[PDB]
RNA sequence: CCUCGCAAGAGGUGCACAAUCGACCGAUCCUGAUGUCUUCGGAUGGAUUUGAGUAAGAGCAUAGCUGUUGGGACCCGAAAG
RNA sequence: GUCGAAUUUGGGUAUAGGGGCGAAAGACUAAUCGAACCAUCUAGUAGCUGGUUCCUGCCGAAGUUUCCCUCAGGAUAGCAGAAGCUCGUAUCAGUUUUAUGAGGUAAAGCGAAUGAUUAGAGGUUCCGGGGUCGAAAUGACCUUGACCUAUUCUCAAACUUUAAAUAUGUAAGAAGUCCUUGUUACUUAAUUGAACGUGGACAUUUGAAUGAAGAGCUUUUAGUGGGCCAUUUUUGGUAAGCAGAACUGGCGAUGCGGGAUGAACCGAACGUAGAGUUAAGGUGCCGGAAUACACGCUCAUCAGACACCACAAAAGGUGUUAG
RNA sequence: GUGAUUUCUGCCCAGUGCUCUGAAUGUCAAAGUGAAGAAAUUCAACCAAGCGCGGGUAAACGGCGGGAGUAACUAUGACU
RNA sequence: GAAGACAUUGUCAGGUGGGGAGUUUGGCUGGGGCGGCACAUCUGUUAAACGAUAACGCAGAUGUCCUAAGGGGGGCUCAUGGAGAACAGAAAUCUCCAGUAGAACAAAAGGGUAAAAGCCCCCUUGAUUUUGAUUUUCAGUGUGAAUACAAACCAUGAAAGUGUGGCCUAUCGAUCCUUUAGUCCCUCGGAAUUUGAGGCUAGAGGUGCCAGAAAAGUUACCACAGGGAUAACUGGCUUGUGGCAGUCAAGCGUUCAUAGCGACAUUGCUUUUUGAUUCUUCGAUGUCGGCUCUUCCUAUCAUACCGAAGCAGAAUUCGGUAA
RNA sequence: GGUUGCGGCCAUAUCUACCAGAAAGCACCGUUUCCCGUCCGAUCAACUGUAGUUAAGCUGGUAAGAGCCUGACCGAGUAGUGUAGUGGGUGACCAUACGCGAAACUCAGGUGCUGCAAUCU
């Protein structure tokens, strides 16, 4: 009964959010964005490979979930579940209607359906971070996403180390210097703005200018 | 039996064939909605200022 | 159905201009109007009296009339092809002096300036107003400055 | 709605052109009276045939009706009247809205 | 149109018309003098009221085109009563 | 079918139209019956259908507003014609410039409010629950939740600090500006003010641009009150040669060149003609006009061939081309 | 109204009809009566049939239930 | 002989009276009907940053409620959270701290509001009188609602002030008739008095189809004027649905992704499905099925020749050229 | 320059943490006969200026402070947008032509100005 993802592949309406004014929506058939090792610290993964977008169109949550196994499957399975970290980057939050079926076309506005995420032309949709050596292991990992997907989209080597905001040698800069210190899955950065007090607390290995 | 319910079309073609005309300026405007207060006044001090002008003339 | 009263659409227009809420500040109620000025109405929707409907928001108009409160304004609204003459009574909160005669006012007490002391010195006066005009020739100097010569860069994707 | 049975309002009756205590009451009817002309007139084109001769209203809306006061003037005599928002109940006694108290038993 | 000026201009008077403030008559409301068959009389001066009014008349009549209403009503047409 | 009877049948006679007659079918009552036939009221009414008769000249629409037992119709405003009338460099403008306002759409934002959403990290419990120690503890230790703190991925027609473009109000002088100092019953502590004035000073570089086969004004009346299409914005619908809005431009009401063909596309709007030049579109032949010039690409056992437009997708190729 | 014969035509009068030696103090027209009033008129009491109250009636019009449980497997349910 | 002032008859009055007469038995609407109310209104959004703006668009609301929930003055500060106090526990009352409003202000929503517009108290009736102007809706009619003055009479506060109902944006009603208030006024036309009646000004009794008729069915016995403005059949656009065909390859197939299959996804084709639409036809294009006969399509069931096989043979399956 | 009374603009004035403040002023501060108000002279009212104090308020300074304000060819001529074509593409979309042009970001600078009257080493 889901209709062909054909139906709603364009943006054709505003976004129709789940809402105090909608509240009859299902669930998103994608519900984790996080697969692989998501504990990993930011040093652990410098290669950054994304799935990014050639089209203004929409992922059915039906679709993003469908390609999320596909990718994170493959990659388990010959690099190993710790050698990945897949962020699904694009949450579906718009709301496709039906119009289910006596009177033909009196009063036709629709009942919530799917859900679908609405991508932009060079939006990003998977976001892998691993070390370089695994490359290939991922690019072929999202390759095969691909074919889970209405629409152009291609593969992209990252400038930037893991999923940090950073070029490798600027993370590096910065990392072999005071200036970063360790988070979480991420990291944070030592601000040469504020209370000078407690920005000597944290990161106490800076104000050396040395190792 | 449906019909078109409403258009704004041709409607700004038909207004501007004999108008939009600007509004008539006047010199001496009326005062209409004036304050009965200083209306009622303003009728005695005009009628005193005429009556000097006529004294003008004598 | 459909709902078409006097406040309907205003959501935005009579909110408060972020973190200016409150009172209104004492010198809105010490400025004074004469018949004759133009005033600016803006709507103030912390006072619910004397409110200027929503159509006359942001409309200039010439006072006519005053009161305790209030200034009376006269606005030429424009209905089917002709203008109609509207009389609006507002409280002083929700208009304000009108700078749209400002440099009209500089301007003539400028231009009887340089017309006394022109003619005074023998005319050669020109105080009617011209548009930007195209500019002049120049000689620019190569001098402490050449050309940095600059070409079109190629594609790259940093993301 | 709950009115007070007294009220000090202006009372124009010229010998008085000032406030005054106005004894309130509510409005009723009146008696139909044959004579008024247009029972009469009504009275003449209804005899002989041709059935009901005048509309006789149907389609009824209205739930409520609009309370008019009589408000007196306990001294000059005059009567006054005024006519309440519409309303479904309508008490002109007493027994007014009180303070912070506690629902009962 | 009149006066001045060679002319440009300036002043004088300004019908029709238009804008504006007033005055007059009736209505409404207020005021209520002199007097009186002590209840008649209603001067006088007023008022965000009001009239299809006054303020040196413009009509009446015949005729024409066009338009209006009633009429068989531009022509032919019900089922019915 | 029935054929000796509730049989067939002639003639005479009775019953008449909201009436008759009916072994009952709304049957029959003179080819007429869910109310016969004849004349008259009667040219009944018809918001409905059809038609409405000579030529040329000029101007030239509407399918929209409001009200209607209104939705196939009227009234009302609008658009249209006509008649003009008072004036005239005058005043006028579907335009720009300058000055000064108004706005919350687009984008943007979420380590800003509200609302949603992925991930961890670090804290806080006499206190949401579980478990080991236990007589217990306002006990200690794991623990999982909730919260708090600094971070992190992602969103909003009915969210938002900010915030456009286009569109929009007002102003750009003689109805202006300055001086002197009158009137009043309003107003002031007050000849204070407010309003309206008398008298005086400065002309067209008199106060931006461009245009102006002038501007202003009055009366009366037609048709219309089914609209439809295209680019852009845009709602409902999987969609529709589908339904509904916005601004403009069209078609309708309009031929002419082009798109073979075609209401709406492109070009361009029509008095009768001559010469020239073009537009959109074309120039192998049909067919007016280079089987022109130039560099590449393409070989198809269903090649391809010009907008609107008369469809094709994912996904593939050790065909060939250039990266 | 039903439709030869044979056989049998059960329960229901609350409803709508029909109908009655019924009840009585509900309601109820014109006239007539009484009261007030200058009179027009107003108010009152009385009051026919009828309605209401009551009784009869289905070969009058017509109607003729729903939920649980329950018997030594299950099932079923005479029974509740 | 019978009957007897009773019957009868006449005039009014009540009952009864589809036996008969006359009439009526809304609108919008993706045909009409059922339904809903988009029929009079309000908030937010659709609405494209002035204004306007449509659909049986989206989320909601209105026919009320209040002598205070109206008016004025004074005082006070709210939601929540933290830390404390006998019974007392998550929740009782008491205290301090923090607290931009996260509360409350009848109700929908959106504005608005902090020595308030919210909470407590004090005093009250301006929710009053007169008659104009103005804003929205608009025709610049009416109604509703609202604004700012004028003229009273009042409230409250030391006062400046404020107050013409409810913080703002909804909460409602012609002509005729009846009824009441008002001045104590005009008229009853031969003249008075008194009842009665009629006028004038201002309210109430209501029209919700909300610019405002007094209104049940049935027709298959049916009628007329029309409509392709409008349904049922062909055909047209659409292709959700149906049907057929791919791509990725997780799985199935003893082992083995693809011999034969194939999930999650996803791209398409088709017009013997059914829908959606309402363009053509309502001054008529003869419905279902069968019989008969022709011709065309191919997505091939058989027959011809082939390539695969989890093809030993036999049989079968998948595929190709094939109508 | 300080302070006070009344202000205008209404965060460059607010917030958090500390330090400093002479003279005057303000304040905290003392009393409850009186007018007045409270459960409570805390608030409020009156009386004292006597008997005390800079502790608080108040003023100012400090902080790679939070916030806020201002600026810049920081980002970015980017996003968006008015106009154009028989422009590209199956489409979704996109490029170009003549114009207009943000927000975040990044960086630097800043932390009340000021009117009237009185008063003060
Ligand atoms: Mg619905
Ligand atoms: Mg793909
Ligand atoms: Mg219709
Ligand atoms: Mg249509
Ligand atoms: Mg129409
Ligand atoms: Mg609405
Ligand atoms: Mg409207
Ligand atoms: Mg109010
Ligand atoms: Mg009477
Ligand atoms: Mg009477
Ligand atoms: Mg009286
Ligand atoms: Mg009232
Ligand atoms: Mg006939
Ligand atoms: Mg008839
Ligand atoms: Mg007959
Ligand atoms: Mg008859
Ligand atoms: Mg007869
Ligand atoms: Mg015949
Ligand atoms: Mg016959
Ligand atoms: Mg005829
Ligand atoms: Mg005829
Ligand atoms: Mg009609
Ligand atoms: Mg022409
Ligand atoms: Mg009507
Ligand atoms: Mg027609
Ligand atoms: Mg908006
Ligand atoms: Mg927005
Ligand atoms: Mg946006
Ligand atoms: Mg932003
Ligand atoms: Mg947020
Ligand atoms: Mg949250
Ligand atoms: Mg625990
Ligand atoms: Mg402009
Ligand atoms: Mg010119
Ligand atoms: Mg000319
Ligand atoms: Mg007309
Ligand atoms: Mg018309
Ligand atoms: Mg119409
Ligand atoms: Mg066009
Ligand atoms: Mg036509
Ligand atoms: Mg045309
Ligand atoms: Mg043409
Ligand atoms: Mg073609
Ligand atoms: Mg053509
Ligand atoms: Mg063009
Ligand atoms: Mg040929
Ligand atoms: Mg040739
Ligand atoms: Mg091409
Ligand atoms: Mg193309
Ligand atoms: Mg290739
Ligand atoms: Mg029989
Ligand atoms: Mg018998
Ligand atoms: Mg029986
Ligand atoms: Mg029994
Ligand atoms: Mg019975
Ligand atoms: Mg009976
Ligand atoms: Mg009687
Ligand atoms: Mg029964
Ligand atoms: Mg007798
Ligand atoms: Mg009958
Ligand atoms: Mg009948
Ligand atoms: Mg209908
Ligand atoms: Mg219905
Ligand atoms: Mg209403
Ligand atoms: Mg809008
Ligand atoms: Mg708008
Ligand atoms: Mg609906
Ligand atoms: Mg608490
Ligand atoms: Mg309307
Ligand atoms: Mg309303
Ligand atoms: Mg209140
Ligand atoms: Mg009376
Ligand atoms: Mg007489
Ligand atoms: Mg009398
Ligand atoms: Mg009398
Ligand atoms: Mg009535
Ligand atoms: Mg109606
Ligand atoms: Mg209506
Ligand atoms: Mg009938
Ligand atoms: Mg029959
Ligand atoms: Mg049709
Ligand atoms: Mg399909
Ligand atoms: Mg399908
Ligand atoms: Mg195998
Ligand atoms: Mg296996
Ligand atoms: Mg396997
Ligand atoms: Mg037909
Ligand atoms: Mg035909
Ligand atoms: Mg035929
Ligand atoms: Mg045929
Ligand atoms: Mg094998
Ligand atoms: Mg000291
Ligand atoms: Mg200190
Ligand atoms: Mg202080
Ligand atoms: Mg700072
Ligand atoms: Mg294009
Ligand atoms: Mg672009
Ligand atoms: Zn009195």
């Amino acid at each position: 009964a889901r209709r062909p993802a054909r139906c709603y592949r364009y943006q054709k309406n505003k976004p129709y959010p789940k809402s105090r004014y909608n509240r009859a929506v299902p669930d998103s058939k994608i519900r984790i964005y996080d697969l692989g090792k998501k504990k990993a610290t930011v040093d652990e993964f410098p290669l950054c490979v994304h799935l990014v977008s050639n089209e203004l169109e929409q992922l059915s949550s039906e679709a993003l979930e469908a390609a999320r196994i596909c990718a994170n499957k493959y990659m388990t399975t010959v690099s190993g579940r710790d050698a990945f970290h897949l962020r699904v980057r694009v949450h579906p939050f718009h709301v496709l209607r039906i119009n289910k079926m006596q009177q033909g076309m009196r009063g036709a506005w629709g009942k919530p359906h799917g859900l679908a995420a609405r991508v932009d032309i060079g939006q990003i949709i998977f976001s892998v971070r691993t070390k370089d050596s695994n490359k290939d292991v991922v690019v072929e990992g999202l390759r095969r996403a691909r074919y889970k997907f209405p629409g152009q989209q291609k593969i992209i080597l990252s400038k930037k180390w893991g999923f940090t905001n950073l070029d490798r040698p600027e993370y590096l800069k910065k990392r072999e210097a005071g200036e970063v210190k360790d988070d979480g899955a991420f990291v944070k950065f030592l601000s040469k703005k504020g209370s000078l007090e407690n920005n000597i607390r944290e990161f106490p290995e800076y104000f050396a200018a040395q190792a | 039996a449906k019909s078109k319910n409403h258009t704004a079309h041709n409607q700004t073609r038909k207004a501007h064939r004999n108008g939009i005309k600007k509004p008539k300026t006047y010199k001496y405007p009326s005062l209409k909605g004036v304050d009965p207060k200083f209306r009622r006044n303003h009728k005695h001090a005009l009628h005193g200022t005429a009556k000097a002008l006529a004294a003008a003339k004598k | 159905g459909k709902s078409h009263g006097y406040r309907s659409r205003t959501r935005y227009m009579f909110q408060r201009d972020f973190r200016k809420h409150g009172a209104v500040h004492l010198s809105t109620y010490l400025k004074v109007y004469k018949v004759g000025d133009i005033v600016d109405i803006k709507a103030n929707g912390s006072i619910q009296k004397g409110m200027p409907h929503k159509f006359y928001q942001g409309k200039t108009g010439v006072v006519y009339n005053v009161t305790k409160s209030s200034v009376g304004v006269i606005i030429n609204k424009m209905v089917g092809n002709r203008y109609l003459e509207k009389r609006l009574n507002l409280r002083v909160e929700h208009i304000k002096h009108s700078k749209c005669r400002q440099e009209f006012l500089e301007r003539v007490k400028a231009n009887a300036a340089k017309r006394a002391e022109a003619k005074a010195q023998g005319v050669a006066v020109q105080l009617k107003r011209q548009p930007a005009q195209p500019r002049e020739s120049r000689i620019v100097s190569t001098e402490g400055n050449v050309p940095q010569t600059l070409a079109p860069v190629p594609y790259e994707t940093f993301i | 709605v709950n009115v007070p049975k007294t009220r000090k309002t202006y009372c124009k009756g010229k010998t008085c052109r000032k406030h005054t205590q106005h004894k309130v009451t509510q409005y009723k009817a009146g008696k139909a009276s044959l004579f008024a002309q247009g029972k009469r007139r009504y009275d003449r084109k209804q005899s002989g045939f041709g059935g009901q001769t005048k509309p006789v209203f149907h389609k009824k809306a209205k739930t409520t009706k609009k309370v008019v006061l009589r408000l007196e003037c306990v001294k000059c005599k005059t009567r006054a009247q005024l006519t309440l928002k519409r309303c479904k109940h309508f008490e002109l006694g007493g027994e007014k809205k009180q303070k912070g108290q506690a629902l009962q038993f």
